[PDB]
């Protein structure tokens, strides 16, 4: 009964780091860059990289026994799984708040991994396919302010690699939390523009624009509150196509097909559990073509797509939460 | 909520507007026009041609952008609205604020005027429209202060234009709601919901009887409106941007409309076809006043964002290329300060204005140094620059084209500063705390006789302003009228406790200590910010002629003598951690 | 009295709600007492507080609770979990929203004694499973990782924690008053406890006795006693019980032989395993309580199926001192102290099974079992 | 002294005045005055980067009109 899916072990309070790590795993072309730059960092020692040698053993390591499943499933009978000890310990260097066995968030850890390859490709790039981040998961914004008494705009130009969307107002769905991050809003009373244009406090439009886009688009869902900070246990309304051309600064034809939910289980914000639903994209692997795995840390589901949408609708409350999409290009 | 202080530095006699001007008021009887400018004083102006200086009088009692005024009473009271968020009766005759109205949460933008009622709605960016009798107004009395208020609600958005018929009967607000509410003053019960506009309305018109109403948005659109069908029965689309300025005829068939593109074009409501290009202002047009002593109007008065009024003839328009291309009068106007600079001795600001002019000033005197012509504004900065670190004890707005100095709680008294290193001939001083007593120098208060602080004084005119951080003014006065017997009762009330300490019970402010660590180049120690390398110079010798014998050194570099340690954890430090200094034998 | 004060918030609530603060303040202060009539008032303070006011009222008095658990009174907590149990099952619905705080308390198990853990456990366990609506599903998934990452935890104590977590939430998840999908999740819950206690000796004790001490005082889901039963009754006889047919085997420095046995069969094989640690065999007395009960259970208080047990010899060595107490060793004398003591405990909990029967001979048997208890444990003191 | 921009956990923006020289530790203090969330709760994204503590705005190149992100910590294990 054992799915031909490597899971991974939790090695206590550690299934932020199992989701995460399951997730980059499946994204496409994440596991193709990660071998280039170890690559070259072999080819340059040869002749701080730490945690790119610690993605590659991970990942050799979730090939392996994937490998040897195939051929010997009998050595198997519980669980098919292997452990991060590796890459944990890295994480332990780079950034000291994972010392120790807490729980932790499962997006600032996507983006300690993220932000530190981009550091190792910048180093390597500058010593010397290096764009690893950048093509994948980075976009670009265009952010205008209009103020209301000249009409006068200003722009700035910021990078991107999640895009943090309200989950509540203070069914709904993904459309109207992109609404709500990206389409204008005024900003009055208290919150007033300093035009340097009328020298004077003004009320302004604020509007974001997505210029450039990235090969993955994540959407990092704020499903908690403040008062007392809570957690908002109702979903939107997640569809399986998202198009970003109604906030684009020029019409796209492309749109995005989700491939990833990082969900988390608790009635708070301080604890619970991350468990990663990934769709799936030698012979006997292409039957579960089309399917959604549940990655619970060593354990491994199958689930259709049509049941799959179906947990994740708000109607049928369900008790994981989403919490980070993953949208690939199309 | 935290009292702050501020002040104006300024001439006795603002003759011309130094900023631009939000509204217009035309009076027929007396033959003056009334300006609302933005630096927050409204100004008398003598239209007949004959007079070459056509000022008459400034009514200063603002403290923000004026943005609306209604002359009403037969030219008698003056209502206006501010960014202050008060709406003041003035005296239109004499020229001084009768009363204020404290009712508006935010910004008031609008006034709108009834005639035959003598009713006037003040409206703002609080969403709120809150409406006045004049007569009520302006028979208060310091005994008979109470007002009832009708305010209209229903609006759910900031308002940006208001408008009311002759008759009274019709009152219409245009806000960021892109749509047109409309009430019924006598009975404040809503009547319709106009829509249609994409944008934000900053211009509302209405006929004597209030069964039109012309609306210009900054969609770029003219609207004329029915209010018996309630409808948009015609459109105009003459504008390349947003219309912000209208005007219309007693017969209400001609609009005369104005906006950011700075072209003013008159066109016949029958037919749009019929359009005529009036003029091509130099700055986008803000507001416009009718010439109504002759049907068609002779002339109109425009104001823009610049601090010049112009008046152009429309003789002709009955009778693209612009029918006038040099206004008829023109009313003279000042600059505007628009860049501003704090020198390194925090007492001296170098500002450059819209002449592109770059003066001197002294924040401590509250004075004009000198002008320095068109120097180049940052060459000027570089030839100023001097090796000396004072704390940040005031901060500069320049919302009203004018130099307003706020000091607040928290830094008020940071600076500590030796009489020699500043003009005054050496015991240590405080910048925050001498400058407030030359400002209350005036009140009896502070008296124990001698006045202020006995080493300077600001110019007698200069207004002292007391206002909540990031709120409304408490109390607006000049400092030479501190000791009237009205001032001094309103500052027992408005002066707060961190300003007695000092102008009153005369106590001194905190010295600032930083500790630093002595080290063998090759025992931490806490200072005063104000000493000198040359104290630490012979503490070091007398622990092993100072200054001969004795190089003080940081980050491997020398040390002034003369210089303090404040000036050397500033620019010559460059680290977060306690400074170190490193002491060896020469 | 508590009538007086009964009747005192019944009909005049509308007066004393305008100061819960003042009156929780005061019912605070009466718990910290010593002596029970106080205590009692005090609790009673926090009940009827709870009842008749306001909903902002009544969290206030949660997290008073909560403040007395986390106390460390041995008083207070005792008290203040008696309230909460008494919260839950009076209004389930508003102590369904305040399950944030009660959850709270799992932050500061450090301070509280295993009895108290036990308590703490049961009113959460009862709460979640006091309704079927959504908020109740929000919080059942919620204490199911709680104690998933307990049971999994590298530190002992809290492997132990979620051994009594899990056993008593499996106590109100099966209680008799149960559908397939439920009884199967019951199910899934105790293989998890199994599993994870298995390497650990003691902690596998505590499994035992935790899950026996809930067969006898609790009435469950017959489905349930079905697959307990079933799994206990077999996965004993694999672990412990051997055919009396094969001789023994092995290395041993003593000869091993049969021993105790009563008048082809089955034998207990006690001392092969014990040797090895030079199922463990220290779990066989609380083993052999669990299979007991299950059997019971199921039956009815009928025993046929453990017959053999009784009356089957034991694996044991020449435990008679032959003259050699001196020449032993330590360690031989540490083994076969240990020997005794496991010996003795089976017999114990052979005599508790078989007790309560009725047939001459079937008391015989446990007589002479009894007799076999004394006379066995005068040669301990050897 | 400049003016950014702070869009909050209801996507609502907010402004904040802040200094090229004030330390993370600082905004989070400015933002628990609008917001009421506790600086240690607080995570700061400016740029697709998390502002780490005992660094300044001019670190990051923070600048007028910048806009951050807050977001807080949805701690799982
Ligand atoms: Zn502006």
């Amino acid at each position: 009964n054992l799915l031909p899916f490597v899971g991974l072990n939790n090695l206590g309070n550690t299934s932020y780091l199992n989701s995460i790590l399951q997730v980059l795993y499946f994204c496409p072309g994440f596991k193709s860059g990660v071998k280039h730059l170890f690559n070259i960092i072999s080819r340059k020692k040869e002749a701080s990289y730490e945690l790119i040698c610690s993605l590659q053993s991970l990942i050799i390591s979730v090939e392996q026994l994937q490998a040897s499943f195939l051929l010997n499933p009998e050595k198997y009978t519980d669980e098919l799984a292997t452990q991060p000890r590796r890459l944990l310990n890295t994480l332990r260097e780079l950034n000291p708040m994972y010392e120790g066995y807490l729980q932790h968030d499962a997006q600032e850890v996507l983006q300690c991994i993220l932000g530190n390859i981009q550091e190792t490709c910048q180093l390597l790039k500058k010593e010397e396919g290096f764009e690893l981040v950048e093509k994948l998961f980075q976009g670009q914004l265009v952010l205008r302010t209009r103020c209301l008494e000249c009409e006068s705009l200003t722009e700035r130009r910021e990078d991107f690699q999640d895009i943090s969307v309200p989950v509540q107002e203070d069914m709904k769905t993904l459309r109207w939390a992109i609404s709500q991050f990206a389409s204008v809003e005024r900003i009055v009373g208290e919150d007033k523009y300093f035009c340097e244009n009328c020298h004077h406090y003004t009320e302004a439009e604020r509007s974001l624009l997505f210029d450039k886009m990235p090969e993955v688009i994540t959407i990092h869902l704020k499903c908690f509150a403040a008062s007392g900070l809570s957690k908002i246990n109702t979903p939107l309304l997640t569809p399986l196509k998202l198009s970003l051309e109604e906030w684009s600064t020029k019409p796209t034809n492309d749109s995005y097909g989700l491939f990833a939910v990082v969900m988390h289980s608790g009635i708070t914000i301080s604890s619970g559990h991350y468990t990663a639903s990934v769709k799936v994209t030698v012979q006997s692997l292409k039957e579960y073509e089309g399917k959604w795995l549940l990655f619970d840390d060593s354990e491994v589901k199958v689930t259709e797509e049509k049941d799959f949408l179906n947990s994740l609708s708000p109607s049928t409350s369900p008790t994981s939460t989403p919490y980070l999409l993953f949208y690939k290009k199309l | 909520r935290k009292v702050q202080v501020s002040y104006v530095i300024r001439d006795e006699v603002e003759k011309y507007n130094r900023n631009g001007v939000n509204a217009l008021q035309l009076d027929p009887a007396l033959n003056r026009l009334f300006t609302a400018g933005r630096d927050s004083i409204i100004r008398i102006w003598s239209v007949n041609q004959h007079k070459q200086d056509p000022y008459i009088a400034s009514m200063e009692h603002h403290t923000d952008w004026v943005n609306d005024i209604v002359l009403c009473c037969n030219g008698k009271t003056l209502i206006s609205a501010s960014s202050d968020t008060t709406v003041k009766v003035w005296n239109a005759h004499k020229g001084f604020c009768m009363s204020t109205l404290r009712t508006h949460k935010d910004y008031v933008k609008a006034l709108a005027y009834a005639k035959d009622k003598e009713l006037v709605a003040s409206a703002g960016l609080d969403r709120q429209i809150f409406l006045w009798d004049v007569n009520t107004l302006t028979a208060l009395t310091a005994s008979n202060n109470t007002v009832t208020t009708s305010s209209l609600s229903g609006n759910k958005d900031s308002i940006y234009s208001l408008a009311m018929n002759q008759l009274g009967t019709i009152i219409v607000s245009g806000s960021t709601e892109k749509v047109l509410r409309v009430w019924d003053p006598r009975t404040c019960a809503k009547l319709m919901k106009l829509k249609g506009h994409t944008d934000n309305v900053k211009a509302l018109l209405l006929n004597r009887d209030g069964t039109q109403c012309l609306s210009g948005s900054s969609d770029g659109t003219i609207r004329l409106w029915s209010l018996g069908q309630q409808r948009c029965i015609a459109t105009y689309r003459v504008h390349d941007e947003g219309v912000w300025a209208l005007q219309v005829n007693d017969a209400f068939t001609h609009v005369y409309s104005g906006g950011r593109d700075r072209k003013i074009y008159c066109t016949d409501l029958r037919n749009p076809d019929i359009r005529v290009l009036i003029c091509e202002e130099k700055a986008p047009v803000l507001k416009m006043e009718l010439d109504r002593s002759a049907d068609p109007p002779p002339a109109i008065w425009v104001a823009t964002t610049k601090s010049t009024v112009n008046k152009w003839t429309l003789k002709g328009i009955h009778n693209i290329t612009p029918l006038c291309t040099q206004p008829d009068q023109v009313i003279k106007g000042g600059a505007s300060i628009i860049q501003c600079h704090i020198l390194n001795d925090k007492r001296h600001i170098l500002t450059k204005d819209t002449n592109n002019n770059v003066a001197y000033w002294d924040v401590l005197k509250a004075c004009k140094v000198e002008d320095l012509g068109k120097v180049d504004f940052e060459d000027e900065i570089k030839k100023r620059f001097k090796m000396v670190y004072v704390p940040n004890w005031f901060s500069v707005d320049l919302k009203t084209g004018m130099l307003t100095i706020t000091l607040d709680e928290s830094d008020c008294f940071a600076a500590w500063v030796s009489a020699k290193d500043a003009g005054f001939s050496d015991p240590k001083l405080n910048l925050g705390g001498l400058l407030l007593q030359a400002l209350l120098e005036y009140w009896p208060r502070t008296h124990v006789v001698q006045k202020g602080n006995g080493y300077f004084q600001v110019p007698p005119h200069t207004p002292v302003i007391f206002g909540e951080a990031g709120g409304r003014t408490l109390f607006r006065l000049l400092c030479r009228d501190s000791g009237g017997e009205t001032e001094s009762m309103l500052l027992n009330e408005t002066v707060p406790q961190w300003v007695i300490d000092i102008t009153v019970d005369k106590n001194m402010p905190k010295f600032n200590k930083i500790p630093f660590y002595l080290q063998p180049h090759a025992d931490r120690l806490s200072a005063s910010d104000m000493l000198q390398v040359r104290k630490v110079m012979e503490h070091v010798y007398e622990k092993i002629l100072a200054e001969e014998k004795i190089e003080l050194l940081c980050q491997d570099q020398v040390l002034d003598p003369n210089m303090d340690l404040r000036t050397v954890k500033h620019f010559i430090w460059k680290s977060g951690g306690d400074l170190t200094l490193h002491y060896r034998q020469k | 009295q508590e009538q007086l004060l009964q009747s005192t918030f019944s009909v005049h609530y509308l007066v004393l709600k305008d100061m819960c603060s003042s009156i929780l303040s005061l019912a605070q202060s009466l718990l910290h007492s010593l002596d029970q009539s106080i205590i009692s008032f005090g609790s009673l303070l926090y009940k009827y507080a709870f009842k008749f006011f306001d909903t902002y009222c009544q969290q206030e008095v949660v997290g008073a609770l909560v403040t007395h658990i986390c106390s460390g009174n041995e008083a207070e907590v005792d008290t203040a979990l008696d309230v909460l149990l008494e919260l839950v099952v009076l209004n389930p619905s508003a102590m369904m929203m305040n399950a944030v705080f009660v959850k709270g308390i799992l932050d500061y198990l450090d301070n509280i004694s295993p009895q108290q853990i036990r308590k703490l456990f049961y009113v959460l366990s009862t709460l979640a499973f006091s309704k079927q609506n959504e908020a109740s599903s929000h919080i059942q998934d919620d204490m199911h990782l709680v104690i998933r990452k307990q049971l999994s935890s590298t530190v002992f104590k809290y492997k132990l924690i979620g051994i009594i977590g899990a056993v008593t939430m499996a106590g109100i998840m099966a209680a008799d008053r149960l559908s397939d999908e439920q009884c199967t999740q019951v199910t899934s819950l105790l293989q998890l406890v199994h599993s994870c206690s298995e390497q650990s000796p003691q902690a596998s004790a505590l499994y035992y006795d935790e899950f026996a001490n809930l067969i006898q005082h609790e009435k469950l889901d017959p489905k349930a006693l079905e697959w307990v039963g079933h799994t206990i009754c077999n996965d004993f006889q694999d672990a412990f019980v051997v055919d009396s047919c094969v001789v023994p085997e092995g290395d041993f420095p003593f000869p091993v032989k049969a021993l105790y046995g009563l008048e082809d069969g089955i034998a207990i094989n006690l001392l092969p395993l014990l040797f090895s640690q030079d199922v463990s065999p220290l779990c066989l007395a609380p083993y052999f309580r669990l299979l007991r009960l299950c059997v019971e259970r199921q039956h009815n208080g009928n025993l046929e199926e453990i017959d053999g047990l009784l009356d089957c010899p034991i694996f044991l060595t020449d435990l008679e001192p032959g003259e050699k107490l001196e020449s032993m060793s330590a360690k031989e004398r540490s083994f076969m102290c240990s020997l005794i003591f496991l010996t003795l405990n089976w017999f114990r909990e052979i005599v508790n099974a078989f007790c309560q029967e009725t047939s001459p001979e079937m008391k015989g048997k446990v007589l002479t079992r009894l007799k076999h208890i004394v006379e066995l444990q005068i040669i301990l003191e050897k | 002294s400049m003016q950014i921009f702070v869009k909050t956990l209801t996507g609502k923006t907010i402004t904040l005045e802040v200094e090229p020289s004030d330390t993370i530790e600082n905004v989070k203090a400015k933002i628990q005055d609008k917001e009421g969330i506790p600086p240690d709760q607080q995570r700061l994204i400016f740029a697709g980067k998390q502002l780490e503590d005992g660094r300044t705005l001019s670190d990051y190149n923070i600048q007028k009109e910048s806009t951050l992100h807050l977001v807080l910590r949805l701690r799982g294990g």
